[PDB]
C-alpha cells in the first residue's frame, strides 16, 4: 500500500518511467495486508500522460488531430452488451449536443487469465472514446470544461437509469489504468503498457489496502486528478457543506452548465473519490491546482506564530468559505503540465523524494523504492508539513513552496479585506444585567439539573479549569433501557478515532487546532471578493449572556437576526415545521442569524429537545440550499455539559448560550458559596467547556471546530431509523429504537413533573456517577457488592447464585438482558460438558496499570490467573523484572499478557520476550480516544523505577500510537512485535462502535492473532466523566458486527475473538459466546472481590481498601487474596457449565455463534421503549466457520534475520563471542535485527551482552522499524538511508546511519531518516548523519542521540536521555518534554526559542565541564563512526561551538536532579535521598 | 483529595459524668460544637455508592438509613460550614430529625465504608447538631400549606408513623385528624422512650408545630367503644391504622403470680407520667429505691428500666439475658455490611 510518482522535470517522455513506476508499485506491495488469497488484486492504479504516438499507431483508422485539441476517455462497462451500446449511443448524443466531434471508440485488450478469481469475475469491459474539440474552443481549459460537463451529464443519466458504468478518466492530458490488480498483474492485464510507444513525462502510481475483502474496480485510484493516501474524518460535514453550497454556486466559466453539474460529489463514493471530485470541480471553476489544494487542506493559521502575515491572511480569508478536509492525508495531484504534492496539517503520513542530476524525480512513501546511483543523486528530501512540492513540466523546474505561497497570498489584498470588512460587536459596558428568573428551581427540574450535577460538574469546572475526572466507567443502563425519562443527549454517544486515523493531543499541538467560528452568510465561493469576510468571527462557540445580547441587538441590516421559540404542546412534527417556515421567512426577509430559544416556556409549552431541533433545522436548510446564508445560535437550559455542547455543534449549532447554567452560578455566588465573581465564573465556564469540546474533537482527530460542526461524530443508541433519516441523516442506529412520539412524551413528562413539583424546594440527588437509594440502577449496587464479597470469602455457592440473580434479573441493565433462551431443547447432565478447569482458560483479569493499582492487588490478580491457568494483563505501567521468576512457594506474579500503549513506558526487549501475549491497546472503554497524565506527586519512586523515569516528574501518555497512523502502520507494528516474540500471540484491543466489524476485518488482514472488543461500560483509574458516560457503545453490537463481518469475509477462522465490559455472570459469558466471543475479560469484579466497594475514588489515590492507591498506610488495609479470585472464576465457570447443560451444548466451540437459541423476552416487549428495538441484526448467522482454526501464518520465514543473520549469529550469541557480518538491505527488509535482539534477551536478559559484541553492517535502504528493540551488545551500521520507526523501543545497543559514500552532497542538508525515530526508547545510543523527520525521539527514556537536524514535534514526550541536534529544528519542539536534556546548535537563538514550546522547559548555556566533556565525547564518537564534516568543524572550533550551543531542560527535572545531588553530597543513601526529595517537591 | 478519614480521629461531644447524671432526669448527651462537627464531617469521603444509605434488612438486621438520608451531602455541607442548606437537605427526607439524632442506634454508622479497620463517622451526632442549630436559630417554622382541598384521613395513633403521615397529608392539602388514647401525644416517644434519652419538651414542641400546621390532634380516645369503625368510615374517606405494637409476650411458667411483677411498659409509662405531672410526687407509680430490681429480657426496654431504677436509687439492680455476651470485635461471619454484633456498653 502507498503512493508514488516517477517523473522528468523537463518533460521528456519515455517508457522507462512507466516501467519504473510499476517497479515501485511492486516494491510497495509488501506494505499491504493479506486477504483470503494472495493472487487477487487488492487494488492498484497508474496515471500517465496521453499516449498520442501509441494511439496513432494502434488506431490506424481514426484521424487523430494535434495534441491538445482532442481528448481521450476511459470507461468500465458491464459484461452485458445491450446496455453497453445504449450508454455508448447516449454518450455520442451528448457529445454531439455539446458540439465536440466523436473521433471514435476503441476496446482495450485485457488478459483476464492473469487475474485472480474474484477480480476475474468482476472484470468489466474496458472501452475508450475519443473526443475532438470544436474550432470555437481556442484554449484547452474550455475543452477540459466541456469534457467535464459531458462526463457529469453521462454519470447523472446513468444513475437515473440505474446502469452500472464508470468513467475512470476523461481528459486531454491524463489517462488512468486501474483496477483490482496487483503491481505485477497491472502490466499483464493492460497489454498496452508493454508497448514501447507508451511515453509520458510522469507516472503516478497507487496501491490500496482494502480494509474489507469486497473492493470494487471503481473505488480504486489514482482518481481523475489526484492520488490520496490516508483517511478523511470530516467526510459527512464536507459533503453536507458542499451540497449546500452547490445550489448557490454561480460561475461565468460554466454558465448554465451548473445545473448539469449540480451533484458535484457522488454520494456513494469514497473519501478519496469525493476529494478528487471537489478538486477537479474547483480547478475547472477557475482556480489553480495549488490554490485549490491549499484551500481544501489549509495550513494551521490559528495558534501558529510561525506563519507569515500574508499566509495567515490568506488562510483566514479562505476559512470563511471552505472548511478543512481534516485527517491523515498525503495528496499528489496533477493536471498534465503541473504536478503537486502536499500533506495534511499535522503531517501524519510519510513522503520522501529523490532528485537526480539527470532531472529525474522519484517521490514515494518509502525511500528504498528503486535502485539509484549515489553519484547521480542530487537531493534526498522529504515533504515537510505546510510545504508544497510543485513541478511545472513546461517550465522545467521545481517551483519553491515559498514562491508559490507568496504569489498566491499576494495575488489579492486579503489582509486589507480582513481588516476593513470585519464587523465588531463591542457590547455596552453599562448594560450589565445579571439575569435571574425566580423560577430557577422549576427550570432546573424541567431541564434535569441535580444537586450532584451542580456540585460535581459546575463547581469543579470553576475550581480546576477542566472537566472533572472520574473512575469506574458507567454501570448504569442506557437511556433506551432506563425506566426514568432521559434527555435526548444521552441517546447519542461520542465516536472516536481507532484505526485508519489517529487521535491528536490538543494541548501539546495547540498550534494545529482552531476554535475559530464564523457567523453570518458566506460570500460567492467561486468568485470571492471582500464580502466573503464581511461577517462575525468568534474564538469560542460558547456565548456569554452579554455577547448573546449584543448579537441580538446588532440590528445591522446586512447582519440581521430572528428569534424562534422552539416550543411544542402536542405535535413535535408541527413544531419543527413551524420552525422551518419561520427560518425560511427570515431568510427571505434577509436574516442571517437564527436564534432557537427554549425560553418563554410554561407547563403548557414544553421546549423541543435542542439537539433534535438543531439537527432538523440544519438538515432542512442543507436540503434547501440556505444553510450557508445563516448561522444557528442556541439559547437552551439543557446545555450544561461538554457532551451537550459537542453534540449541538456537531449536529449544526454555531453558538450556544447556557443561560440557566449562568443563573445557577449566580445563585451559588449570591447564597455565599463560590466566592469567585459572576464574570470570572462565566469566563472560566466558557473556557473549560471550549477545552472539553476541543478534547472531544481530538478524540476523533478533528483539529478544527469548523469541520467538527458539519461532521456528525455521534452514533445514536435507541433512535428509530425513520427519525434518524428525517432529522439525523448519516447517523448510525443499529437497533433503531424509540420514535418522535416517545421523545415528545419523555420531554413532556419531565416538564410536567418539574412544573408541578408541589412538595419540595430542593433538587433531587443525581445517580449518574454515584448510587443513591431510589435513583438510577447501578450494576455494582451495594447488595451485589456485598453478596459477591461474602460468596467469594465463604467459597459458597448459593450466595453467588443470589448475587448472579440480582445482577441479571430484577432490572434491565444491558442489551443482553433483553434476550431469553428458547427453553425447548434436550437438557444433558453436568458430567457430559467440559470441565470448569478447561473453561477458565478462556478468562482473563483485564489490563490494569501497576501505578493505577497497588502492588498487592496486581500481584494477587497475576497469581490467581497463573494458578487457574488463565492469563493476566499488565497495563501500560511496565512490569517488575523480579516477577518473571516464580516464588519458592510456587506463586507466579508474572503477567502472561503484556500491554503496548502510546506511552511505551516499560516496553523493552526483555519485557516483550518474557510474555505469551502482546496486546496493543488501540482504545479502552472509558477513555478510548484519550491519553493520560500522571502528576509528579503521583509518580512515586517505586513507580518511576518500574517505568524507567525520574521520580517526582510528570508522565504524559499521548492519545495516539505515533507509530499507528493507519492500518498499514498497525500491520507494521504487529510484524515488529512478532519479530520481537515469535512465540507470542499478538492481540489488538478495540472499543465497540459503528464500523468496528470492518475495522476488525482490516485487522485480520493486518494479521492480528486476537481481536478484543471492549464495551463503553469498562472501568478505568482516571478519566473525564463526559468521556466515561457519553463515549463508546455496548460491546454486544460491536461483537455481533465483528463476528458477522469476519464470517462474511472468510477471516473468522484466522482470528480469536474476545470481549470485555461488565462481564459479571455466567449468563453474560454465555451471551458473549453465543454472540461469537471465544475469550472474556473481567476487571471490575475481581477488584470488588479483592475489596473494592465502588468508591470511584481511584483517581484521588485515597482508596480505603488499599486497592487503587500507592499510599502505604492505605495499602496496609489490603485484605484481598488470590483464593477469592479463584473461587469467583470457578463459580462463573460452573454457571457456564449449567447453562450449557440446560441449552444442550457439549463444548464452548459448539455453543459459540449459535444465536438461534436466543429470543426476545416478554419483558422487552412490555417495556415502553425497549420494545421498538430491532435485534435481528444481532440475531443473524451467516454460513461459515465460527471458531479460530487457521494459525494466521506470519512472514517470519523468508525474513533477512532468519535467512542470513541468525544462521551466522546463533553460535556467537551462545558462546558470548564477538561476531561482525555485513548484508545488503532493501526496503522490503523491515525490521532487520529485532529477532537477534530477542534471542540475546532470552539468553541473557537485561544485562544483554558486552558492548560492540554483535556487529551488523547494512548497505542500501532499510525498511520500516529498522533496529527495533535492539538490546545491549548489538551495533547496527547502515550505509544509506532508513525509513520511519528507526530505533523503535530501543533497549540498548548502538545504531549508526551514515550517508552513502557515493553521495557527495551535504548530509546535514540531505534527509537520511524517517519521521518517527526512537519512539518509546529506553536505553542505548545512536548517531544519525543527516536530517530526520517529524516526531523525533517522541518518548525517549534514556537514549542519547546525535542528529544533523530534525523536523517538527521533536522531543515531544521525552522523559529521559539526551538529544544533540547539529542543525535546524522544526516547530513545536519539546512539546510535552517532562525529562531529559536537549542540546541544539543554532545561530538564531531567538528563532530557536520561538520555534520551541515554552510551556515546561528552560533555556540555558553549556557551563558545566562534565556536560561539555560528555557532549565532546559524543561528537567525537559520532565523527569517528560517520566521518561527519559538521562534527569535525565543530570539534575544531570547539571554543565557539560551546558558546553557540543551546541547552533545554525541564524545570521539574532540573529541580529533582539538583535535590537528589544535594542529598547525595550531604551523605544520604539513594533510596532515602530520592524519597526525601520526592516528598519535599510534592508536599 | 480529602484525607480526613486518615488525618482525623473520631471523638465524642460533651457528656455529663455518669455519677452525677443519676441526680437529674435530663439529656445524657450534647451536640457537637462547630469545630468538632466540621472535623467529624471532614472524615466522610463523599462515599461512592454510600453503604450508609441502603436502608434494608441484611441477615435479619437493618443496615443504613431506612429513610434514605443524604448523609454524604449534609456531611459535606457541615464541613463547608453551610448549616441552612444541610438542614434543608436533611428535612428533604427526615421530618423529625430531632428524635433520631438522639434515639436512633445509627445502623448507618455500622454499615459504612469507613467502618472497615477504622471507626465510622458520627452521623447521628452530626444530625443532632444540625437539627439543634436549626431550632436554636429558629429556621424551623410551619409551612402553612396554602393549598387545602377538603379531604379527611383521620389517622389513628400518635406514634412517629402517625405524625409523619399527618405531616405529609397536610402538606399535600388534606385536613387530617390524629386520635390518641393517652393525654399526651407522641406515641412511644412521649411515654415508652425515657425522658433521659428524649426529653418530652421537644416532642411537645413538635406537636405544637403540627397543630399550628393544622393536624388538629385529639387525645383521650380509645376509638373503640368510644368511636366505632362504622361511623369512622362514614365520616372519613380514609382512616389508616397507625396502631403500633404494644402487646407484650409473657412467660407461662409457675411462680409468675406473686404481687410485685409489673410490665416494663406500664412501669415506664407511670414513671414518666408522674414526672411530667408532679415530678414523681403524686406517688402514682412504682418506686424501688429500697427494693431490689430484676429485669429479665435485654434490649432498649431493659436499658430504660435499668436507668429508671438507677435514678430512683434502687439498692440493687440486675439485668438477665439468655443470649451469650457479644465479643469485642467482629467475627469471621460478621463483616462490615452486616449490623455489628459487638460489645457496646451503652447508657444505663
Ligand atoms: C433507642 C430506642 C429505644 C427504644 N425503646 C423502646 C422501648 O422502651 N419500648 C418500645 O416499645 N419501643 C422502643 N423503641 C422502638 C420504638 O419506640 C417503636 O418501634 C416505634 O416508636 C413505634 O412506632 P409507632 O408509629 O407504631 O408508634 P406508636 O406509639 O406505637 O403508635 C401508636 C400509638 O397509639 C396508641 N394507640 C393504640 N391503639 C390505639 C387506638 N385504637 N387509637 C389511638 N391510639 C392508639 C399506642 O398506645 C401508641 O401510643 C425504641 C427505639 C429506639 C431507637
Ligand atoms: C482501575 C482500572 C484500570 C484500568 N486500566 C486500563 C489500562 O491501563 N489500559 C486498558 O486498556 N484498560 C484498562 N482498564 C480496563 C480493563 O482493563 C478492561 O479493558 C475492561 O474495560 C474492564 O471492564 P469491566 O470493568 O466492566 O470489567 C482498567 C480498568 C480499571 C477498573
Ligand atoms: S461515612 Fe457513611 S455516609 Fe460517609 S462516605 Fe462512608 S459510608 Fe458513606
Ligand atoms: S442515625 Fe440518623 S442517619 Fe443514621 S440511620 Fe439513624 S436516622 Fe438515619
Ligand atoms: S472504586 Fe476505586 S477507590 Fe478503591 S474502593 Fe474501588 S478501587
Amino acid at each position: 500500500c502507498g503512493i508514488g510518482l516517477y517523473a522528468h522535470l523537463k518533460g521528456k517522455q519515455t517508457h522507462d518511467i512507466v516501467k519504473q513506476g510499476l517497479k515501485m508499485l511492486c516494491q510497495l506491495d509488501h506494505r499491504g495486508g493479506q486477504g483470503s488469497d494472495p493472487d487477487t488484486g487488492d487494488g492498484a492504479g497508474l496515471l500517465v500522460q496521453i499516449p498520442d504516438a501509441f494511439f496513432r499507431k494502434e488506431c490506424k483508422n481514426i484521424n487523430l488531430p494535434e495534441k491538445e485539441r482532442y481528448g481521450v476517455g476511459m470507461v468500465f462497462f458491464s459484461q452485458k452488451e445491450d446496455e453497453r451500446k445504449k450508454i455508448e449511443k447516449q454518450i455520442n448524443a451528448l457529445i454531439e449536443q455539446e458540439g465536440q466531434v466523436v473521433l471514435g471508440w476503441r476496446t482495450v485488450p485485457v488478459n483476464v487469465g492473469k487475474i485472480g478469481t474474484v477480480a476475474q469475475k468482476s472484470c468489466p469491459f474496458v472501452r475508450q472514446v475519443f473526443i475532438g474539440a470544436s474550432s470555437d474552443l481556442k484554449d484547452n481549459l474550455s475543452f477540459e470544461r466541456k469534457l467535464y460537463v459531458i462526463r457529469k451529464q453521462a454519470e447523472n443519466w446513468g444513475v437515473t437509469e440505474g446502469l452500472d458504468f464508470y468513467f475512470a478518466s476523461l481528459s486531454s492530458q491524463t489517462i488512468v489504468y486501474k483496477g483490482l490488480l496487483t503491481p505485477e498483474q497491472v502490466d499483464a492485464f493492460y497489454s498496452d503498457l508493454q508497448d514501447e510507444a507508451f511515453v509520458s513525462a510522469f507516472a503516478l502510481v497507487h496501491s490500496r489496502f482494502s480494509t474489507n475483502t469486497f473492493p470494487t474496480w471503481e473505488r480504486a485510484h489514482p482518481n481523475r486528478y489526484l492520488v490520496h493516501n490516508g483517511e478523511i474524518n470530516t467526510l459527512r460535514g464536507n459533503i453536507n457543506w458542499m451540497r449546500a453550497r452547490e445550489q448557490q454556486f454561480v460561475s461565468e466559466s460554466f454558465g448554465e452548465d451548473l445545473n448539469k453539474i449540480l451533484p458535484i460529489l457522488n454520494a456513494d463514493g469514497s473519501d478519496s473519490s469525493i476529494l478528487d471530485n471537489a478538486f477537479e470541480f474547483f480547478v475547472m471553476a477557475g482556480r489553480k491546482p495549488a490554490h485549490t489544494a491549499m484551500m481544501l487542506i489549509p495550513e494551521p493559521w490559528t495558534e501558529n506564530t510561525h506563519m507569515s502575515k500574508e499566509k495567515r491572511a490568506f488562510y483566514e480569508y479562505h476559512s470563511s468559505l471552505m472548511e478543512p478536509w481534516d485527517g491523515p492525508t498525503a495528496i499528489s495531484f496533477t493536471d498534465g503540465k503541473q504536478i503537486g504534492a502536499i500533506l495534511d496539517r499535522n503531517g501524519l503520513r510519510p513522503a520522501r523524494y529523490y532528485v537526480t542530476k539527470d532531472d529525474y524525480i522519484i517521490f514515494s512513501s518509502e525511500v528504498g523504492v528503486i535502485e539509484v546511483e549515489q553519484e547521480n543523486v542530487l537531493y534526498k528530501n522529504r515533504l515537510e508539513p505546510g510545504k508544497m512540492l510543485l513541478i511545472d513540466l513546461e517550465e522545467g523546474r521545481i517551483i519553491s513552496d515559498e514562491e508559490v505561497k507568496t504569489q498566491i497570498a499576494t495575488e489579492y489584498p486579503y489582509q486589507k479585506w480582513l481588516e476593513e470588512e470585519l464587523v465588531q460587536v463591542n457590547p455596552d459596558p453599562e448594560s450589565r444585567e445579571e439575569e435571574q428568573f425566580s423560577d430557577l428551581l422549576t427550570r432546573q427540574k424541567a431541564f434535569g439539573y441535580t444537586y450532584e450535577d451542580i456540585q460535581k460538574y459546575l463547581i469543579p469546572v470553576i475550581k480546576e479549569g477542566k472537566d472533572p475526572l472520574g473512575s469506574m466507567g458507567n454501570d448504569a443502563p442506557l437511556a433506551v433501557l432506563s425506566d426514568r425519562a432521559q434527555s435526548l443527549f444521552n441517546y447519542f454517544k461520542q465516536l472516536f478515532a481507532q484505526v485508519t486515523n489517529p487521535p491528536i493531543d490538543a494541548i501539546r499541538e495547540q498550534l494545529v487546532t482552531s476554535t475559530m467560528t464564523w457567523l453570518g452568510a458566506e460570500g460567492d465561493l467561486l468568485h470571492p471578493s471582500e464580502r466573503n469576510v464581511r461577517r462575525i468571527k468568534l474564538y469560542t462557540p460558547v456565548l456569554s449572556n452579554e455577547q448573546f445580547y449584543a448579537l441580538k441587538t446588532i440590528v445591522h441590516p446586512d447582519l440581521k437576526s430572528q428569534k424562534i421559540d422552539v416550543l411544542f404542546s402536542e405535535d413535535l412534527e408541527r413544531g419543527l415545521k413551524d420552525m422551518f417556515t419561520q427560518a425560511e421567512k427570515a431568510i427571505s426577509q434577509g436574516v442571517s442569524l437564527l436564534i432557537l430559544s427554549d425560553k418563554k416556556m410554561n407547563e403548557r409549552l414544553t421546549p423541543i429537545p435542542p439537539l433534535l431541533a438543531v439537527s432538523a433545522l440544519h438538515q432542512h436548510l442543507i436540503r434547501k440550499g440556505l444553510r450557508t446564508k445563516v448561522s444557528i445560535i442556541v439559547e437552551s437550559g439543557e446545555a450544561r455539559e461538554v457532551h451537550h455542547f459537542a453534540a449541538l455543534i456537531g449536529y449544526g449549532a454555531d453558538a450556544i448560550n447556557p443561560y440557566l447554567a449562568y443563573a445557577t452560578y449566580k445563585q451559588e455566588i449570591d447564597e455565599g458559596r463560590l466566592d469567585i465573581s459572576y464574570e470570572e465564573a462565566v469566563s472560566k465556564y466558557g473556557k473549560s467547556i471550549t477545552e472539553g469540546v476541543v478534547k472531544v474533537m481530538s478524540k476523533m482527530g478533528i483539529s478544527t471546530v469548523q469541520s467538527y460542526r458539519g461532521a456528525q461524530i455521534f452514533e445514536a443508541v435507541g433512535i428509530s431509523r425513520d427519525v434518524i433519516d428525517r432529522y439525523f441523516s448519516g447517523t448510525a442506529s443499529q437497533l433503531g429504537g424509540i420514535d418522535l412520539q416517545t421523545i415528545a412524551e419523555e420531554a413532556q413528562r419531565r416538564h410536567r413533573e418539574a412544573y408541578q413539583d408541589d412538595y419540595s424546594k430542593t433538587l433531587e440527588p443525581g445517580s449518574d456517577f454515584q448510587w443513591r437509594n431510589g435513583g438510577e440502577h447501578h450494576a455494582f449496587n451495594p447488595k451485589t457488592i456485598h453478596t459477591l464479597q461474602w460468596a467469594c470469602r465463604r467459597n459458597d455457592y448459593n450466595l453467588f447464585k443470589q448475587y448472579t440473580k440480582a445482577a441479571d434479573e430484577e432490572r434491565i441493565g444491558f442489551l443482553r438482558n433483553l434476550f431469553a433462551f428458547d427453553g425447548n431443547r434436550k437438557p444433558l447432565k453436568l458430567e457430559e460438558v467440559e470441565s470448569a478447569e478447561s473453561i477458565v482458560k478462556r478468562f482473563k483479569t483485564g489490563a490494569m496499570s501497576f501505578g493505577s493499582l497497588s502492588k498487592e492487588a496486581h500481584e494477587a490478580l497475576a497469581i490467581a490467573m497463573n494458578r487457574l491457568g488463565g492469563k493476566s494483563n499488565s497495563g501500560e505501567g511496565g512490569e517488575d523484572p523480579k516477577r518473571f521468576v516464580p516464588d519458592e512457594n510456587g506463586d507466579d506474579r508474572r503477567s502472561a499478557i503484556k500491554q503496548i500503549a502510546s506511552g511505551r513506558f516499560g516496553v523493552k526487549s526483555h519485557y516483550l520476550v518474557n510474555a505469551d501475549e502482546l496486546q496493543i491497546k488501540m482504545a479502552q472503554g472509558a477513555k478510548p480516544g484519550e491519553g493520560g497524565q500522571l502528576p509528579g506527586n503521583k509518580v512515586y519512586p517505586w513507580v518511576a523505577d518500574v517505568r524507567g523515569s525520574t521520580p517526582g516528574v510528570g508522565l504524559i501518555s499521548p492519545p495516539p500510537h505515533h507509530d499507528i497512523y493507519s492500518i498499514e502502520d498497525l500491520a507494521q507494528l504487529i510484524h515488529d512485535l512478532k519479530n520481537a516474540n515469535r512465540d507470542a500471540r499478538i492481540s489488538v484491543k478495540l472499543v465497540s462502535k459503528a464500523g468496528v466489524g470492518t475495522i476488525a476485518a482490516g485487522v485480520a488482514k493486518a494479521t492480528a492473532d486476537v481481536i478484543v472488543i471492549s464495551g463503553y461500560d469498562g472501568g478505568t483509574g482516571a478519566s473525564p466523566k463526559t468521556s466515561i458516560k457519553h463515549t463508546g457503545l455496548p460491546w454486544e453490537l460491536g461483537l455481533a458486527e465483528a463476528h458477522q463481518t469476519l464470517m462474511l469475509n472468510g477471516l473468522r477462522d484466522r482470528v480469536v475473538l474476545e470481549t470485555d465490559g461488565k462481564l459479571m455472570t455466567g449468563r453474560d459469558v454465555v451471551m458473549a459466546a453465543l454472540l461469537g466471543a471465544e475469550e472474556f475479560g473481567f476487571a471490575t469484579a475481581p477488584l470488588v472481590v479483592l475489596g473494592c466497594v465502588m468508591m470511584r475514588a481511584c483517581h484521588l489515590d485515597t482508596c480505603p481498601v488499599g486497592v487503587a492507591t500507592q499510599n502505604p498506610e492505605l495499602r496496609k488495609k489490603f485484605m484481598g487474596d488470590p483464593d477469592h479470585i479463584v473461587n469467583y472464576m470457578l463459580f462463573i465457570a460452573e454457571e457456564v457449565r449449567e447453562y450449557m447443560a440446560a441449552l444442550g451444548f457439549k463444548t464452548f466451540d459448539e455453543m459459540i455463534g449459535r444465536t438461534d437459541v436466543l429470543h426476545v423476552s416478554e419483558r422487552a416487549k412490555e417495556h415502553w421503549k425497549a420494545s421498538q428495538l430491532d435485534l435481528s441484526t444481532l440475531l443473524y448467522q451467516p454460513e461459515g466457520v465460527r471458531t479460530f482454526q487457521s494459525p494466521q501464518n506470519h512472514k517470519i520465514d523468508q525474513s533477512l534475520d532468519i535467512t542470513t543473520i541468525l544462521p551466522a549469529v546463533q553460535e556467537a550469541i551462545e558462546s558470548g563471542k564477538e561476531a561482525d557480518i555485513s548484508i545488503e538491505i532493501n526496503n522490503t527488509n523491515r525490521v532487520a535485527g529485532t529477532i537477534t535482539g530477542s534471542e540475546i534477551s532470552k539468553r541473557y536478559g537485561e544485562e544483554g551482552l558486552p558492548e560492540d559484541t554483535i556487529k551488523l553492517h547494512f548497505t542500501g535502504s532499510a525498511g520500516q522499524s529498522f533496529g527495533a528493540f535492539v538490546p545491549k551488545g548489538m551495533t547496527l551500521y547502515l550505509d544509506g538511508d532508513s525509513n520511519d520507526y528507526v530505533g523503535k523501543g530501543l533497549s540498548g545497543g548502538k545504531i549508526i546511519v551514515k550517508s552513502s559514500e557515493g553521495f557527495n552532497s551535504a548530509s546535514d542538508d540531505n534527509v537520511i531518516i524517517g519521521n518517527v525515530a526512537f519512539y518509546g526508547a529506553t536505553s542505548g545510543e545512536a548517531y544519525i548523519n543527516g536530517r530526520a523527520g517529524e516526531r523525533f525521539a517522541v518518548r525517549n527514556s534514556g537514549v542519547n542521540v546525535v542528529v544533523e537536524g530534525i523536523g517538527d514535534h521533536g522531543c515531544e514526550y521525552m522523559t529521559g536521555g539526551s538529544v544533540v541536534v547539529l542543525g535546524d529544528v522544526g516547530k513545536n519542539f519539546a512539546a510535552g518534554m517532562s525529562g531529559g536534556i536537549a542540546y541544539v546548535l543554532t545561530e538564531d537563538v531567538k528563532a530557536f526559542k520561538r520555534k520551541c514550546n515554552l510551556e515546561m522547559i528552560l533555556f540555558e548555556s553549556l557551563e558545566d565541564e562534565k556536560e561539555i566533556q560528555q557532549i565532546k565525547a559524543m561528537l567525537e564518537r559520532h565523527t569517528a563512526y560517520t566521518n561527519s564534516q559538521k562534527a569535525e568543524d565543530l570539534l575544531d572550533q570547539w571554543e565557539d561551538s560551546v558558546k553557540k550551543f543551546v541547552k533545554v531542560i525541564p524545570k521539574n527535572y532540573k529541580q529533582m536532579l539538583a535535590s537528589i545531588e544535594e542529598q547525595k553530597a550531604a551523605g544520604l543513601s539513594d533510596e532515602e535521598a530520592i524519597m526525601f526529595a520526592f516528598e519535599a517537591n510534592t508536599k | 483529595k480529602p484525607t480526613g478519614f486518615m488525618e482525623i480521629k473520631r471523638e465524642k461531644p460533651a457528656e455529663r459524668d455518669p455519677l452525677t447524671r443519676l441526680k437529674d432526669w435530663k439529656e445524657y448527651s450534647a451536640p457537637f460544637s462547630e469545630e468538632a462537627s466540621k472535623r467529624q464531617g471532614a472524615r466522610c469521603m463523599d462515599c461512592g455508592t454510600p453503604f450508609c444509605q441502603i436502608g434494608a434488612d441484611i441477615n435479619g438486621f437493618t443496615s443504613g438509613c431506612p429513610i434514605y438520608n443524604l448523609i454524604p451531602e449534609w456531611n459535606g455541607l457541615v464541613y463547608r460550614g453551610r448549616w441552612k442548606e444541610a438542614l434543608e437537605r436533611l428535612l428533604k427526607t427526615n421530618n423529625f430529625p430531632e428524635f433520631t439524632g438522639r434515639v436512633c442506634p445509627a445502623p448507618c454508622e455500622g454499615s459504612c465504608t469507613l467502618a472497615i479497620s477504622d471507626p465510622a463517622v458520627s452521623i447521628k451526632n452530626i444530625e443532632r447538631t444540625i437539627i439543634d442549630k436549626g431550632f436554636e436559630n429558629g429556621w424551623i417554622q410551619p409551612r402553612i400549606p396554602k393549598k387545602r382541598t377538603g379531604k379527611k384521613v383521620a389517622i389513628v395513633g400518635s406514634g412517629p408513623a402517625g405524625l409523619a403521615s399527618a405531616d405529609q397529608l397536610n402538606q399535600a392539602g388534606h385536613s387530617v385528624t390524629v386520635f390518641e388514647r393517652a393525654d399526651r401525644a407522641g406515641g412511644l416517644l412521649t411515654y415508652g422512650i425515657p425522658n433521659m434519652k428524649l426529653e418530652k419538651g421537644i416532642v411537645e414542641r413538635r406537636i405544637k408545630l403540627l397543630t399550628q400546621e393544622g393536624i388538629d390532634f385529639v387525645t383521650n380516645t380509645e376509638i373503640g367503644v368510644d368511636i366505632t369503625a362504622d361511623e369512622l368510615k362514614e365520616q372519613f374517606d380514609a382512616v389508616i391504622l397507625c396502631t403500633g405494637a404494644q402487646k407484650q409476650r409473657d412467660l407461662l411458667i409457675e411462680g409468675r403470680d406473686s404481687k410485685g411483677v409489673h410490665y416494663a411498659m406500664d412501669y415506664l409509662t407511670l414513671a414518666t407520667k408522674s414526672y411530667l405531672d408532679s415530678n414523681f410526687k403524686d406517688k402514682q407509680f412504682i418506686d424501688a429505691k429500697g427494693k431490689d430490681v430484676i429485669v429479665i429480657g435485654g434490649g432498649d426496654t431493659g436499658a430504660d428500666c435499668v436507668a429508671t431504677a438507677l435514678r430512683q436509687k434502687a439498692k440493687s439492680v440486675h439485668q438477665f439475658g439468655k443470649h451469650p455476651k457479644l465479643p469485642p470485635a467482629r467475627t469471621n461471619d460478621n463483616m462490615w455490611p452486616e449490623q455489628p454484633h459487638v460489645f457496646t456498653l451503652e447508657y444505663a
